[PDB]
């Protein structure tokens, strides 16, 4: 037995960190490319499951 | 970046010339129609009388 794929995942922080917060968004947005950056990592994952 | 969902592509991918495949731009998620405050029906009303 082997395992060959995983769950794709995928989180969204304006979502995950915090909804219908937008004085949060905006806070988001201040700390820059994180979350660009983790979505680009997870569906770097999921392309490659 | 808010008039094609094809321009959203270009500007995530920060490209004029957006190569095939499938790209998610964005996220969207259904508002809330309303505010829904709900609350037990009066139980102990105070006799001021
Ligand atoms: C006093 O009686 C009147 C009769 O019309 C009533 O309208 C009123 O609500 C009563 N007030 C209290 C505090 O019970």
């Amino acid at each position: 037995i082997l395992p060959v794929s995983m769950t794709k995942t995928s989180v969204d922080c304006t979502m995950y960190i915090c909804g219908d917060s937008t004085e949060c968004s905006n806070l988001l947005l201040q700390y820059g490319s994180f979350c660009t950056q983790l979505n680009r990592a997870l569906t770097g994952i999921a392309v490659e499951q | 970046c808010a008039l094609d969902p094809l321009s959203e592509t270009k500007c995530t991918l920060k490209s004029f010339t957006v190569e095939k495949g499938i790209y998610q731009t964005s996220n969207f998620r259904v508002q809330p129609t309303e505010s829904i405050v709900r609350f037990p029906n009066i139980t102990n009303l105070c006799p001021f009388g």
